[PDB]
């Protein structure tokens, strides 16, 4: 006869949701003078993590299903708009723009300010970009800016920073984190090469689009993973194993005029620029580019054709789905990004300050004018692709960036209580 | 999970060695070490074993007082320790793994590279 | 742990069969580990606990024997496998090897 | 048959070794703005999941106990198998799987038949 | 508001003070104890003072600060070599 | 010409009312009462208070 038996500290789990929570590097509790992400409502990371690795544990993973993309896709959203609610309204601003070229991506427009320093008027000009406002189709002199009939865009306050600082996210007491640590994993099914993660490594909410960059990159060879690489519905993921440089600039020293359209309350304007107009533009490594895009093909062509032509021209969607962007230094870049897609290496680029959060609904954060020149510069370690076998740079939202990201990882409820039978009888 | 040692290493008659043993790729206090030496033209001997959770040791009965295990586990490192040496301990220090299941050893399947020590 | 080996010159041609033989005074019962080794290299395990193949190890390589007597078996030699074979006991300690023999070319 | 051995791997998840086996670690497991809004249901969470585990060691009486046996006998149709089938070629991940259906059953029988019973037993006992 | 704030952290850290201590002496099998004995010995190294230096002639509060540096060790000791090796122990003798 | 000022609602006080400031439970308040003690350094005359 057997009898029941309870057995507390039991070393199973079930898979579960639950909060993530932020931990911190050093420095980004002190970032709080601008840094919007890097708070200072964030503890610390574990100086000294640990992490074990399992040996009989096979578990299936499916980077398509993993929630902590959605815990991102909101953190980020949320954090972002707080930030920008102190922030300085551009309603007024909206009324009225002579404009002629500056001396045309870049107009330059006189304005008529209503009243403003109490029983005051005022006309005062400023440089904008085409990319921010319109013309009046009656006129073809005079402008407004695109979004106005539709929601309210605020200046973000000076004191602003979205630098991409490499946060982690730990898991609460009673759950853990598996890791996939299977190099040849694709996005879904079981993995053997298991360990149990408390915490996370940090991930950079780097915003972008058509490109994957500044971390993690492919175990010696292109690694391509997709929900189906069948379904024209789906997209793809692909992971370099070796970076590509790009170098951007705004050469450009320019300045910024403080205007004030009130006692009380004003907004920063691009003013006068110091010296010449030059071309915003990206300088991208062609022979390492091309190579690696070869090296792409060798590991593409496998699901899709061996003499399969692949990689053309961008296209399809408005000017912020065909171009590339990215925020160089801060500075939003669009940029045509053909070149590297000429043949189934420096770009042009155009500057934009009305931006999303990826894709707001109505509303929109105006980026202040930037003082001086712009420069950085990147490292290039993936792309995602759109089915036409022509494949084309592009699609996805921020979920899909993060997604990319995440699919190492999977959260787990620890469930340490259960009972078994035994010989032993209880005694009374 | 893999064993990686340190470099090989000169002595003369009446020297000492420590050859270090790094546990890379999986829990350093989760699985007992074994060190082996194999001499020019000798089969395999074994010196002893530590174990990187609670220190203990065995070693053989050739080397009592001579032959020493240590170990750090904040840096996942296990060491061996050899004094007294002489022209016999010419030779290739191996540190290895065993599957201990139910704390005994089984076999041995994961080795690292052997170092040499000349004397 | 008092153990006696198979001559060292164990001949043999690829595909053919060729055995290895560790037999020793004191028992091991089935506690005998057995490894293969290359010149340069640090010995592995082959089979462990006198029969149980390790995995990743070929299905050419088996073992019998017990108590105090055992074999190791290479039923279609291949030229990775000229290699030297060693004996492990574990009955009791120092858990020395015993020479090891070679297998040859013929 | 030398006894190298007792080591420390941490986690050891219900796979690794046998039910068995795995009883040998119940002190590991057991040792194992919107800012304040995590910070604070994270809290929540591990109290609560803290404390419905001692609530049951608590009315069963297994309370300080990492291993409580009980009043109760195994019946057979919640599982057939044998003691070594399931101690000796089982983990606990694979095993608990299949008595899943039983936990409130097995929960209630050993409150009320082992010790509501046995302690109004004792209580009258007491009382001479 | 605020206040809210503050009612609601006051309550959940007196609650984590006062799990944390249960939950130590949970594991070591010390709950409803004002005091308990241990199967670990005490080392000299963590403190080499006879019974009556330490209690006769110390409070507490100096007394505690000497050994700060051990509590981890200990704790542990009295878990792993008391615990997990005791229950197994009866365990497999109430099998009989 | 810098910020917005507001009047405050009629409906306001801001009578300086002497509110008691006191510990959650695992904490206490130590107390010096020490008449001569000046700004910093030991106080022996020490006493527990909750609030
Ligand atoms: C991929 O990774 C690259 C780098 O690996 C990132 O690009 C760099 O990002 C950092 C952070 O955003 C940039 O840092 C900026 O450097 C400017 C110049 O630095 C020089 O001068 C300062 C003067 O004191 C020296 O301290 C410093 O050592 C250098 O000599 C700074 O001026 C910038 O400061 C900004 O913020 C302060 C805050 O108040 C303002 O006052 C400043 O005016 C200014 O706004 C800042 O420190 C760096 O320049 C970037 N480029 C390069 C080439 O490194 C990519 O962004 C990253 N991409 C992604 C998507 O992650
Ligand atoms: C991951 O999951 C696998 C699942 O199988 C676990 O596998 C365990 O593997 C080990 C060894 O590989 C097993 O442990 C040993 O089993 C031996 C049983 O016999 C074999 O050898 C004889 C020799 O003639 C054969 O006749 C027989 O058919 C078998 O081939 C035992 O002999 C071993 O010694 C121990 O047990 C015996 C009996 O209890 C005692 O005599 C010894 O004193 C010693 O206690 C040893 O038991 C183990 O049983 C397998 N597990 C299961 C559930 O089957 C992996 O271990 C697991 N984890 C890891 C880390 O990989
Ligand atoms: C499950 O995942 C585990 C984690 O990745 C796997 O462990 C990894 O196994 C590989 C096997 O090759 C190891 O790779 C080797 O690493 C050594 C390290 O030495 C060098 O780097 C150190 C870093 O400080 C430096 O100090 C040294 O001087 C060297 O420069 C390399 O030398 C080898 O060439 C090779 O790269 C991984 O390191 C190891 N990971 C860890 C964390 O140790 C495990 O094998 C996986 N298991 C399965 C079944 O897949
Ligand atoms: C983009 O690619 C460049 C080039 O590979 C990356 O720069 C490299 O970053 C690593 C970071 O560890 C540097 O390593 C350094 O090693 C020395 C060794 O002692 C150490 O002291 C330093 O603290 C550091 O670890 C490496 O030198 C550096 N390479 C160059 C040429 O500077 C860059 O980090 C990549 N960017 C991203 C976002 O991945
Ligand atoms: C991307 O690559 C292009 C070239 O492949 C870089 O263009 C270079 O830009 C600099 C500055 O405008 C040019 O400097 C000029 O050199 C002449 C030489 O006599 C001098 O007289 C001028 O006063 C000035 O110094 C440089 O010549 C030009 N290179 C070429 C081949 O035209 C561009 O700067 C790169 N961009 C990035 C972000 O690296
Ligand atoms: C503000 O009103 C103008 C028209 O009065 C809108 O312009 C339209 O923009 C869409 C965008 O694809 C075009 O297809 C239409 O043809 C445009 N209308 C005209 C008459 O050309 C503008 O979109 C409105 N602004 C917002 C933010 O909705
Ligand atoms: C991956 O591709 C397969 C290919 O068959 C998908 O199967 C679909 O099955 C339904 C069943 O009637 C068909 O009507 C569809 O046309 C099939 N799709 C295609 C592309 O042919 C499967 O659903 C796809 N899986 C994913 C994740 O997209
Ligand atoms: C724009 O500038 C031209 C320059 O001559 C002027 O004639 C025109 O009236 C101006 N329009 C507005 C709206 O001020
Ligand atoms: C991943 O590879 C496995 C291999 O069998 C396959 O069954 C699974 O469908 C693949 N999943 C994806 C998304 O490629
Ligand atoms: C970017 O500038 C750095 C400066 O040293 C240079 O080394 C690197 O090659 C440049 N990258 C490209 C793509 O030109």
């Amino acid at each position: 006869q057997l009898w029941v038996t309870v057995y507390y500290g039991v070393p199973v789990w079930k898979e579960a949701t639950t909060t993530l929570f932020c931990a911190s590097d050093a420095r980004a509790y002190d970032t709080e003078v601008r840094n919007v992400w890097a708070t200072h409502a964030c503890v610390p990371t574990d100086p000294n993590p640990q992490e074990v690795v399992l040996e009989n544990v096979t578990e299936n993973f499916n980077m398509w299903k993993n929630n902590m993309v959605e815990q991102m896709h909101e953190d980020i959203i949320s954090l972002w708009d707080q930030s920008l609610k102190p922030c300085v309204k551009l309603t007024p601003l909206c009324v009225t723009l002579n404009c002629t070229d500056l001396r045309g991506e870049i107009k330059n427009c006189s304005f008529n300010i209503t009243t403003s320093m109490r029983d005051k008027v005022q006309k005062e000009y400023a440089l904008f970009y085409k990319l921010d406002v319109v013309p009046i189709k009656n006129d073809n002199t005079s402008y407004r800016l695109i979004s106005c009939n539709t929601s309210v865009i605020t200046q973000a306050c000076p004191k602003v920073s979205f630098e991409p600082i490499p946060i982690h996210y730990c898991a609460p007491a009673g759950f853990a984190i598996l890791k996939c640590n299977d190099k040849k994993f694709n996005g879904t099914g079981p993995c053997t090469n298991v360990s149990t993660v408390q915490c996370t490594h940090g991930i950079r909410p780097v915003v972008s689009t058509q490109l994957l960059l500044n971390g993690s990159l492919a175990e010696e060879e292109v690694v391509i993973r997709s929900a189906n690489f069948t379904d024209n519905a789906k997209i793809i993921i692909v992971q370099l194993n070796k970076s590509v440089e790009i170098n951007c600039t705004r050469p450009n020293n320019n300045t910024r005029k403080s205007i004030h359209i009130g006692p009380g309350r004003w907004f920063y304007t691009t003013g006068e620029i110091i010296g010449d107009i030059r071309q915003a533009h990206c300088n991208i490594s062609g022979t390492k580019w091309n190579d690696t895009l070869k090296q792409i093909v060798v590991k593409l062509k496998e699901q899709f054709g061996n003499k399969t032509i692949v990689f053309n021209h961008s296209s399809g969607g408005d000017p912020e789905i065909v171009m590339h962007s990215f925020n160089c230094g801060g500075e939003f870049f669009y940029c045509n990004s053909t070149q590297l897609f000429n043949s189934t290496i420096v770009l042009p680029c155009r500057i934009k300050q009305i931006v999303n959060m990826w894709q707001e609904v109505g509303k929109a954060m105006y980026a202040p004018p930037i003082k001086g020149q712009i420069r950085c510069s990147s490292n290039i370690t993936g792309l995602i692709l759109i089915r036409d076998e022509i494949f084309r740079p592009g699609g996805g939202d921020m979920r899909d960036n993060w997604r990319s990201e995440l699919y190492k990882y999977k959260v787990v409820k620890i469930e340490p209580l259960g009972i078994a039978p035994t010989k032993c009888k209880r005694r009374v | 999970e893999v064993l990686v040692q340190s470099g090989a290493e000169v002595k003369k008659p009446g020297a000492s060695v420590k050859v270090s043993c790094r546990a890379f790729g999986y829990t350093f206090t989760g699985n007992a070490l074994h060190w082996v030496r194999q001499a020019p033209g000798q089969g395999l001997e074994w010196l002893g074993w530590i174990n990187p959770h609670s220190g203990d040791t065995t070693t053989s009965q050739k080397f009592q007082g001579r032959v020493y295990m240590t170990r750090d586990k904040s840096i996942n490192t296990a060491f061996l320790d050899v004094t007294r040496l002489t022209s016999d301990d010419t030779g290739i220090y191996y540190c290895a793994r065993d599957k201990y299941y139910g704390n005994e050893a089984v076999g041995m399947d994961v080795w690292g590279q052997g170092t040499s020590v000349t004397v | 742990i008092q153990l006696t080996q198979s001559p060292s010159f164990l001949s043999a041609s690829v595909g053919d069969k060729v055995t290895i033989t560790c037999r020793a005074s004191q028992g091991v019962r089935n506690e005998l580990a057995w490894y293969q080794q290359k010149p340069g290299k640090a010995p592995n395990l082959l089979i462990y606990y006198a029969s149980t193949l390790q995995s990743g190890v070929p299905s050419r390589f088996s073992a019998t024997g017990s108590g105090t007597h055992f074999t190791l078996t290479v039923s279609s030699l291949q030229p990775e496998d000229f290699a030297t074979y060693f004996c492990q006991h574990m009955s009791s300690y120092p858990l020395t090897f015993g020479g090891g023999t070679k297998v040859e070319i013929k | 048959a030398v006894g190298i051995g007792a080591v420390f791997l941490g986690f050891l998840g219900a796979a690794g070794s046998t039910m068995g086996a795995a009883s040998m670690t119940l002190t590991v497991q057991a040792r194992q703005t919107v800012w304040g809004i995590k910070q604070l249901q994270a809290r929540v969470l591990a109290v609560e999941r803290y404390l419905k585990d001692q609530q049951l060691l608590g009315i069963w009486g297994c309370s300080g106990k990492l291993i409580c046996c009980t009043a109760v006998p195994w019946n057979t149709s919640w599982s057939n198998k044998s003691y070594n089938q399931i101690w000796n070629n089982m983990t606990w991940m694979e095993w608990e799987r299949e008595i899943d259906n039983y936990t409130s059953l097995i929960y209630t029988l050993i409150e009320d038949s082992q010790n509501q019973q046995e302690k109004n037993e004792q209580e009258l006992l007491e009382l001479d």
